[PDB]
Formats: structure tokens, C-alpha cells, sequence
């Protein structure tokens, strides 16, 4: 790690994944079915000094 | 006369917006207040509020207006009271004519609500004719030797001691006129009127503004102060237009 | 006609945040553009001494 | 707001109370204007105190209402000509306000 | 008056003022007594398109 | 699996104390050590 | 933590009791290593899983 930020008092970093990956026939809708995608935050609390 | 911040350097790290420049206006402002309210409260308080002396003899009169009809708080009305400041104030220049003093320039000082009444005393629903003041962001304008200022903040300023306003105090408006043989208390407020020449202003050391750094909290401060002493004199070009009990 | 999968970019999900109460929800609340100070207010004396 | 003035003393808003009573006890309309006359100048006054640069401030109505500031001024009865202007009825402003 | 903000879904702005002045004389700490510039901040809230 | 994110960095800084006619040093940093990906750390423990 | 579990059954955390041992009845110097090194072999396989 070691990510640094300034100013500011906490930082989240985001996290995100996975899909299932389609078999589209011809002629036919993809419209319909999405999973779509899992979104979750994490955060982080700076102790001070 | 101080004025002071201490700002911590976790506090500074973490804020996103500067700050200092805001701070240090804030003080001169408060130096600046403190300054004002005490010369108003001294020149109303150790005028009106004294028992058997006026300075020199027959050299003053320090006299008080004191309001026609019945107590004030039973009038409880919107113009009218109008009424009763302009005669007020036609009997002030009556005293302060009275007791010599140039006819200019004096001035007057009102709280901003009896200033709004002396403005609707003077409108087109009543009464007749043209006046001095104009309808619209009403300016006044002046009444027979008077300026009409109409400060927001009356009473108090006397500073001391404790930030907490309660505590010592080197100018004061008291609280009732029974209590203390005191007679221009602070409910009883609606105007005072001096010529000038009538308070005076003693400036040593100026004002002045340094910040110092102190390593021991990782925090370094702002402080600006002076040093000056206010005082009244000449009390006969000196009065106050009082509430009624 | 609604469709579903939206992705919904800010809500929370989680393994066990359930509820899923409101959504955005999850985002960051930032300004800098501005700071307000208290009104100035001004002396009546000098002038007048 | 049942309570709250945000930063104590910093300000707290204020509502100009009407004086008279109800609207059923008023809407001769002649009177009304008189009453937002009055309200405008205490208005002016509780902005006064507290600060606030006295340049800018503005004023919101309807039409029914300034209509009935209209009604305050006008020949019967407001005395002399004052602010008002006739020919569609604008008003230059009142205590420092736009309306 | 009107402020432009990008991205973030809430706009905050900090609101602040007042001071008391004081007295010292001779021999006496001025860190003894002092109040702080009490600031509070008020939010903004973005509600939809 | 884990990360420190820091303000300020290090640094150090001198100064001057009149009283005790003598001067101190001091070095200060500000960070904050969280953790995430919990899934990715294990550990190893032996109890019955 | 207590079923606070992160982004749904998705991904999955992990611990590795030590098998049949106390510490008590361990501290061989030699079944220790040979313990420590199969709870690595466990560790590895759970850290690959996912």
C-alpha cells in the first residue's frame, strides 16, 4: 500500500467484480437479462498525530 | 485590550479552507466593537446615572428627556411612538440650545427599532405633506441639529476580564432605574444626544497585529491588541431620551 | 417498460449491510468553492469624538 | 423550524406577525395594503438589526397582494404622491427592497 | 446568488464569527482565558435530474 | 490486503526554548492504517 | 468480526486452527515445525481458493 491523500481527514476506496459471461443467440434479446455489477465502499479513519 | 486565536496544527492540517485571513478580521472587528460600545455606554452611564455631582458649578445642567404620556411598554404601537420621538427630540435641541454649544454639528444615537418608528412617523398613510425623509431605502436625513445614526448595537461594550460577557466590567448599563439611584437604566432607551466635544478618547500604544509560533502544541497563534482609555467630559453638551414608569 | 440490472453505482450491497434503505446513499458530500463568513459589522465613532 | 438558529446568535430569522385579524376579518383590500406598508418597514428594521448590507435586498409578492399595495397608495385615500406611479402601478421599491 | 459543483452529491458550506476581546494587566498568562471562534457548517443537498 | 494513508509524510522540525536556555527537537508524522480485502489474509493459530 | 463477511459469498476469509494441538502438549521443537508447516500447506490452499 502506502497510498497517500492530502488535505482531507478519511479516505474510502471503492470495490467491485465478477460478471457471468453470455451466450447470446442470434436474432434474440440480451435487452432482457443483466446481472449487473456488485459495488461496495471501504473506508478508512485517520488516528490523529 | 486583547484579542486572540490558537489554532492546532491536526485542526490546520485537515480543513480545506485557509481561514487566517477570516480570523484575523474577526479580531480587529472585535477590538473595533469592544471600542464603540464602551464610549456609548460611558457617555450615556457616567452622565445620566451620577448622583449630586455635574462637573465644575453651574458650568453644566447634563440634563435627561423623559417621555410624555404613559409608560411606553403600554403604548405598544407602531408609529405614534414616531410622535413621541420627534417631540423628544425638538425638546433635546431645546435643552442642548438651552446650555449653549454651536449649533452644529451634535448628532444623535437611536437603536435600530425607534429608528424605524422616527422613518413611519413620516409616511404617506400618515401624515400630510412632503418630508425630510425620503420614502424608500429611507435615509432620514436629520432632525434640527441631529445626524440620527441608529446603531444595531446599543448597550454593553464595556469589555473585561473573562470573555464570558457576565464578570468585570469598566462601563455598564444597569439593569432597572430603582436599584441603584441610576436613572437612564437599560430598558429606558431610546436615544442619547451629545454635541461632540462631550467624550473623550486617550490613544497610547495604537493597535497592532503579530503571530507567534509556540512549539510545544505544534501550533503557532495570532494575537493582536492595544491599549487605550475612554472617558466623559463636559457633561451640559450631553442628555438622553428615556422611557416612561 | 422499467429495466432492471440498472448497475445502481452508488448503494452499498454488501455482504450483510441488508436493509438496502434508500440508494446514493454511498458517494462523497465535497465543497470547496466557497466559505461563509459571519456579516462584517462597522463602528459608528471615530468621526464623532 | 420548532427551534434553531444555526451558529447561537450569529442571527435567527424572523416572521413579521399581521396585525388585525384573520383574513375574513380583513380583504376590504384598502386595508391590507396599509398593513404590508407597516410589515415592510418593521421588516426592514429586523433585517436592519442583525446587519446585512443594505444594498440588494429584495421583496416577493403575488398579484393579488400588490395589487393590494396599490390599493394602500392611489388618490383614496394616501395623501401626498409619494412612491407609486400610476399608468400600470410599479412601484420603485419601499424601504430598501425591490418588489 | 448561485455555486457550480461537479461529481460529489452534496455541497457543504462553513459558516462562522464573533469574538469577545479581553483584559490583561502586568503579570498574568493570557492562555488562562480564551474562547474559541465557535464554526459550524451547513449542507447542501443534490435531489435528482 | 492492507494500507497506510498519510498526511503531512514525515518530517522533523527545531526550535528554541529561552526559559531552560536550551532547545529541543521534534519529529512528528500524522498517518492512519486501516485494513480491506479481509478475504485475502489468513492466519495461523493452534487451540482445542 | 461476526459474519461481517465483505462483498456477498462471493470472496471469502479465512483462518487456520491447528490441528489436534496444544500448545501445552506441543512445544517439541520438532512437532511444532511439522505442524506449522501442514497449517501452511491448509493456508495456501484456502488463500488459492478464492
Amino acid at each position: 500500500m502506502v497510498r497517500s491523500i492530502s488535505s482531507g481527514k478519511s479516505a474510502q476506496f471503492p470495490v467491485l467484480g465478477r460478471t457471468q459471461a453470455a451466450y447470446l443467440a442470434p436474432g434474440e434479446n440480451l435487452d432482457d437479462k443483466r446481472k449487473d455489477i456488485k459495488h461496495t465502499e471501504k473506508v478508512i479513519t485517520i488516528d490523529g498525530l | 485590550l486583547t484579542a486572540d486565536v490558537l489554532i492546532y496544527d491536526i485542526e490546520d492540517a485537515m480543513n480545506h479552507y485557509d481561514v487566517r485571513s477570516e480570523y484575523t478580521s474577526q479580531l480587529g472587528e472585535s477590538l473595533a466593537m469592544a471600542a464603540d460600545g464602551a464610549v456609548l455606554a460611558e457617555i450615556a452611564g457616567l452622565c445620566n446615572v451620577e448622583s449630586k455631582y455635574n462637573e465644575n458649578i453651574e458650568g453644566l445642567g447634563t440634563a435627561t428627556v423623559i417621555e410624555t404620556t404613559q409608560n411606553k411598554a403600554a403604548l405598544t404601537d407602531q408609529v405614534a411612538l414616531g410622535k413621541e420621538i420627534i417631540a423628544a427630540l425638538t425638546k433635546a435641541r431645546a435643552a442642548l440650545t438651552k446650555n449653549y454649544v454651536p449649533a452644529a454639528d451634535r448628532v444623535f444615537y437611536c437603536d435600530p427599532d425607534s429608528y424605524s418608528a422616527i422613518l413611519a412617523a413620516l409616511m404617506p398613510n400618515a401624515a400630510n405633506y412632503a418630508a425630510l425623509i425620503d420614502p424608500e431605502k429611507g435615509s432620514i436625513r436629520n432632525v434640527m441639529g441631529f445626524e440620527v445614526v441608529e446603531v444595531p448595537h446599543l448597550t454593553a461594550g464595556g469589555a473585561g476580564t473573562a470573555r464570558e460577557g457576565t464578570t468585570g466590567q469598566k462601563h455598564v448599563f444597569p439593569a432597572n432605574k430603582g436599584e441603584g439611584n441610576v436613572k437612564v437604566a437599560k430598558d429606558n432607551v431610546i436615544g442619547l444626544f451629545m454635541h461632540r466635544s462631550a467624550v473623550g478618547t486617550v490613544k497610547l500604544r495604537d493597535l497592532a497585529l503579530e503571530r507567534a509560533r509556540r512549539a510545544n502544541f505544534q501550533a503557532d497563534q495570532i494575537i493582536a491588541k492595544y491599549a487605550m482609555g475612554h472617558g466623559g467630559l463636559r457633561p451640559e453638551a450631553a442628555g438622553a431620551v428615556v422611557f416612561k414608569v | 417498460a422499467s429495466m432492471t440490472g440498472g448497475q445502481q453505482m452508488g448503494t452499498n450491497q454488501g455482504k450483510g449491510v441488508v436493509a438496502a434503505g434508500d440508494k446514493l446513499a454511498l458517494f462523497l458530500k465535497v465543497f470547496g468553492g466557497e466559505v461563509l463568513t459571519a456579516f462584517a459589522r462597522t463602528s459608528v465613532t471615530t468621526s464623532r469624538h
